[PDB]
RNA sequence: ACACAGGUGGUCAGGUAGAGAAUACCAAGGCGCUUGAGAGAACUCGGGUGAAGGAACUAGGCAAAAUGGUGCCGUAACUUC
RNA sequence: AAUUCCUUGUCGGGUAAGUUCCGACCUGCACGAAUGGCGUAAUGAUGGCCAGGCUGUCUCCACCCGAGACUCAGUGAAAU
RNA sequence: CGAUGUCGGCUCAUCACAUCCUGGGGCUGAAGUAGGUCCCAAGGGUAUGGCUGUUCGCCAUUUAAAGUGGUACGCGAGCUGGGUUUAGAACGUCGUGAGACAGUUCGGUCCCUAUCUGCCGUGGGCGCUGGAGAACUGAGGGGGGCUGCUCCUAGUACGAGAGGACCGGAGUGGACGCAUCACUGGUGUUCGGGUUGUCAUGCCAAUGGCACUGCCCGGUAGCUAAAUGCGGAAGAGAUAAGUGCUGAAAGCAUCUAAGCACGAAACUUGCCCCGAGAUGAGUUCUCCCUGACCCUUUAAGGGUCCUGAAGGAACGUUGAAGACGACGACGUUGAUAGGCCGGGUGUGUAAGCGCAGCGAUGCGUUGAGCUAACCGGUACUAAUGAACCGUGAGGCUUAACCU
């Protein structure tokens, strides 16, 4: 085992300056039902891309 | 003295009355469109923007669109600015055909190598592996001894180790001309050329000759 | 390929069937030997009508190979067995009176006035 | 672009035989040797696929020993002076690689008798 | 590394890379809608549309399509009767995948595949 | 010390083959594994397939690889027979 | 020589070339009689040597499959 | 001694020359071909087998060469562990015996979750003075070269003979390192043929599993080098060692002082890849923004209300691009991917039906049926509509033109 005390909090506090995040980036609102959704993803209302896909 | 761009259509063997089959590569060289002629010597140098092909208009931004607009309605990608020294070319925008090589014997071709990714020392530098017969364990695809024992304290820069291979510029320094026919956009050369769709295949006359 | 420790047969007339390559000769850091090339050889077999003892070390010229030839005219020609002609250690040139097989067409123009005069077909 | 297909079509000959695996052939070549332009003739057997277009190999064996004495004749080559078809064997397979580990008296290109 | 190879590897046993979908195609011809992960719905759509293009044509001394495996006896009343004749005048594409994102919080993207001639 | 790729005396025993209680598919019966969703890269390790050369490897044919089964013909020196 | 350094022993065969092998030499620094002397057939999950066999051991490894190394989710150590 | 792994070889070479070869310059007590020798250039390069664990040694064979000298008598968080070195004892020696002998021998210990200093790749970022993109340049860095062989000088010269060359010329293998898939071979667990054993589908027929892809024979694309293919040049410049012209210091003399011509593989120029963190931030082109008020010990910062270009990212069908990032092609303004229609190529003539034969088996229907990675067409499944980030012509000063 080999370590000089601890890795400094100065370097650990610099570790977030480069991307490591996994989460959906933005949500949008449907023009046929007013419902909130992801881009290229169907609504909870059964509407997508200006058409009704299924009845809910 | 300058060069041209044209697209590869295939490779074959021509057959010759010396018995040897002579492997040949076929390139179709549509006249290079000429977007600007700079004979006016601005900042002390002369140039020509030879241009070939165009990019889809949904992926051409205005900073690039206005850079082809003064010689046609089509725009984008390969503009190809070459400099002019010790040679006069016609002062006005006029396209250049492959007949530029109809009095040339030898050429060279430059383009972009195939993607070979990650590589490692062995596949980048074509390096001798360690033998796995009579022992040796846990490493065989390593160069061995990256510095001269204890007194270096350090490794030297740019040595034959690590790195990634391909997806970069590459030259083939000597090819023979076999046939040129500008009415058919034809260039026929003795040899083979590097890379596929990433390769631009910039063809030049021999400057040694 | 014909490399160091490769076994061949003798094409010098009424010779043995096992003789082994030990040096490719001629320099320029070249490896292997082709048909019509000269090598250093050791005698792995002796026979009652043979001219040489087992374990002797000589020069030989390659005249036949299973791998064959493909570069002088751009097309492939392959043969039966791997064969060579033995040369005298004092005076050089072939040691019998004849050589076996038709040989390569490039061998008919080679650096050897006593090999290009014999009765091979090609 | 089509110019490569017209280039292979002007280098191909105006008529050549359509032989296949299980055929026997007689071929004459001028060997590209020197000032006499002298002819060489040979008769042998085909077990290799032709196959098609300009780049046919035309690989021929003698089929008379446990080593085949193989030669690549190239149908469209300008060193060739005649190509003649002789007979065809009773084989149906086109791979035929088992004949490479037999001598000529066990490689008579089949007779079958159905 | 990959330079022509692209086919989804997914499962440890070689045959299980097809059996998982051969077995589930029996559930799809039964229920006409299936819930499963997006790569499993993509590999379920694989080769089964060409199997409906095979149910299009007149067969002889062969009923083996979907019957050689999974031991269902309702398929032999659907096939050549309505499965085939409902899909032969469309020109390809017999399934719609209804591609969705993660089901609730784990890294599993969801698909809601349907056999395309369904009514509501 | 563990809801552990480990260990634990005796009892039973069906089909096809196969010398068989081996092995490989199946029965009676049991189980899909107290992590899921993927993606298919250096590199190490366990495997699949191979051209021409060939013990030259290495201190060392070590390891690997052929040879191998069931019948028939045939079979040296020597021997405590 | 399971004994010998002297030696690269010497001479013969083997090998391209034999400090290793076997057969011999006597000039044995330091063989010899139940702390056994000298021989020996059959035999070896053997120390050394020869020929024959085949081989990824090698010339020189190349392609190809399988897991880990990975991107996420749920959980989640120790010496230092 | 509160820690310093040993011998050779492999593996990696490195750095030099009191130079091994190659380049160049002089001699020989050098006729030529040979043998022997002095020394400038460190620019290009500098062996394998046998016996042995071997440095050493002898011994077989090359190369233009296998030489001298250093590096823990050079490499163990390198490999080998054969030799040297313990833990049973076999043979020899000294001793009565423990114990002793620069004695021989069988067998005998080489294991690691990358913290910092170094280096490489790939993203990200700040710097650059309004914001953005595309191409260019070169302060800086690396590559490369030498040898053979055929032809010419020339069977000249020298040499009774035997033999047998210079210096300037032309061509071209191969080494070395990389690039192609035309082919030529290997492979090819998304294909196919033959087949041993077995299982189910009631049975049989016929299919679909499992046994290493069951095996055996094969194989497309792709991968791959054996396949085929290529270059570090010339010319000029300068010039060490060296050869000399004219000639002074110096009535005479001198290769030097002034005035000059020659003098090498290399060097400098030259070929090619990379390069503005060159904060020294370069050269050139292309796109775009025309709102209004207010505060400060106010030439620089900070607010309110309006307004949001050029450009970027996100979303997405695919990849001769890829660990992951990142990136080419491509998005309904459509043939990018799958499906379809037709064909191609591969596989090789199935099943069912009719027949030949005692039967195994064979024939016709049948160039059958089937079909990995292709290719002429085609919107059936998928390849948004908005929102986000980025603003509002941009500081201080002088010089130049016109109001």
């Amino acid at each position: 085992a080999v370590q000089q005390n601890k890795p400094t909090r100065s370097k650990r506090g610099m570790r977030r300056s480069h991307d490591a995040l996994t989460a959906v980036t933005s949500l949008s609102v449907d023009k046929t039902s007013g419902e909130k959704h992801l881009r290229h993803h169907i609504t909870a209302d059964g509407y997508y891309r200006g058409r009704k896909v299924i009845a809910k | 003295m300058i060069g041209l761009v044209g697209k590869k259509v295939g490779m074959t063997r021509i057959f010759t009355e010396d018995g040897v089959s002579i492997p040949v590569t076929v390139i179709e060289v549509e006249a290079n469109r000429v977007t600007q002629v700079k004979d006016l010597a601005n900042d002390g140098y002369r140039a020509i923007q030879v241009t070939t092909g165009a990019k889809k208009a949904n992926r051409v931004t205005k900073p690039e669109a206005g850079h082809f607009a003064k010689a046609g309605v089509e725009a984008g990608r390969g503009l190809w600015e070459f400099r002019l020294a010790e040679g006069e070319e016609f002062t006005v925008g006029q396209s250049i055909s492959v007949e530029l090589f109809a009095d040339v014997k030898k050429v060279d071709v430059t383009g972009t190598s195939k993607g070979k990714g990650f590589a490692g020392t062995v596949k980048r530098w074509n390096f001798r592996t360690q033998d796995a017969t009579h022992g040796n364990s846990l490493s065989h695809r390593v160069p061995g001894s990256i510095g001269q024992n204890q007194t270096p304290g350090k490794v030297f820069k740019g040595k034959k180790m690590a790195g990634q291979m391909g997806n970069e510029r590459v030259t083939v320094q000597s090819l023979d001309v076999v046939r040129v026919d500008a009415e058919r956009n034809l260039l026929l050369v003795k040899g083979a050329v590097p890379g596929a769709t990433g390769s631009d295949l910039i063809v030049k006359p021999a400057v040694k000759a | 390929m014909i490399q160091e420790q490769t076994m061949l047969n003798v094409a010098d007339n009424s010779g043995a069937r096992r003789v082994m390559c030990i040096k490719v000769l001629g320099g320029s850091h070249r490896r292997y030997a082709g048909v019509g090339d000269i090598i250093k050889i050791t005698i792995k077999e002796a026979i009652p009508r043979g001219k040489v003892k087992k374990g002797d070390v000589l020069k030989a010229v390659v005249v036949r190979t299973k791998k064959g030839v493909r570069r002088p005219d751009g097309s492939v020609i392959r043969f039966d067995g791997n064969a060579c002609v033995l040369l005298n250690n004092n005076s050089e040139q072939p040691i019998g009176t004849r050589i076996f097989g038709p040989v390569t067409r490039e061998l008919r123009s080679e650096k050897f006035m006593k090999i290009i005069s014999l009765a091979p077909e090609v | 672009s089509n110019i490569i297909k017209q280039l292979e079509q002007e280098q191909m000959k105006q008529d050549v035989p359509s032989f296949r695996p299980g055929d026997t052939v007689e071929v004459k070549v001028w060997v590209v040797e020197g000032s006499k332009k002298r002819l060489q003739a040979f008769e042998g057997v085909v077990i290799a696929i032709r196959n098609r277009g300009l780049h046919s190999a035309f690989t021929v064996r003698k089929i008379s020993n446990g080593e085949g004495v193989e030669r690549v004749f190239q149908t469209h080559s300008p060193v060739v002076d005649s190509i003649s078809v002789k007979r065809r064997g009773a084989v149906r397979k086109a791979k035929l690689y088992y004949l490479r580990e037999r001598t000529g008296k066990a490689a008579r290109i089949k007779e079958r008798l159905n | 590394m990959r330079h022509r190879k692209s086919g989804r590897q997914l499962n440890r046993n070689s045959s299980h890379r097809q059996a998982m979908f051969r077995n589930m195609a029996g559930s799809l011809v039964r229920h006409e809608i299936i819930k499963t992960t997006l790569p499993k719905a993509k590999e379920l759509r694989r080769v089964v549309e060409p199997l409906i293009t095979l149910a299009k044509t007149d067969s002889v001394a062969n009923r083996r399509l979907a019957f050689a495996r999974t031991r269902d006896n309702e398929i032999v009343a659907k096939l050549f009767n309505e499965l085939g004749p409902r899909f032969a005048s469309r020109a390809g594409g017999y399934t719609r995948i209804l591609k969705c994102g993660f089901r609730a919080g784990d890294n599993a993207p969801m698909a809601y595949i349907e056999l395309v001639d369904r009514s509501e």
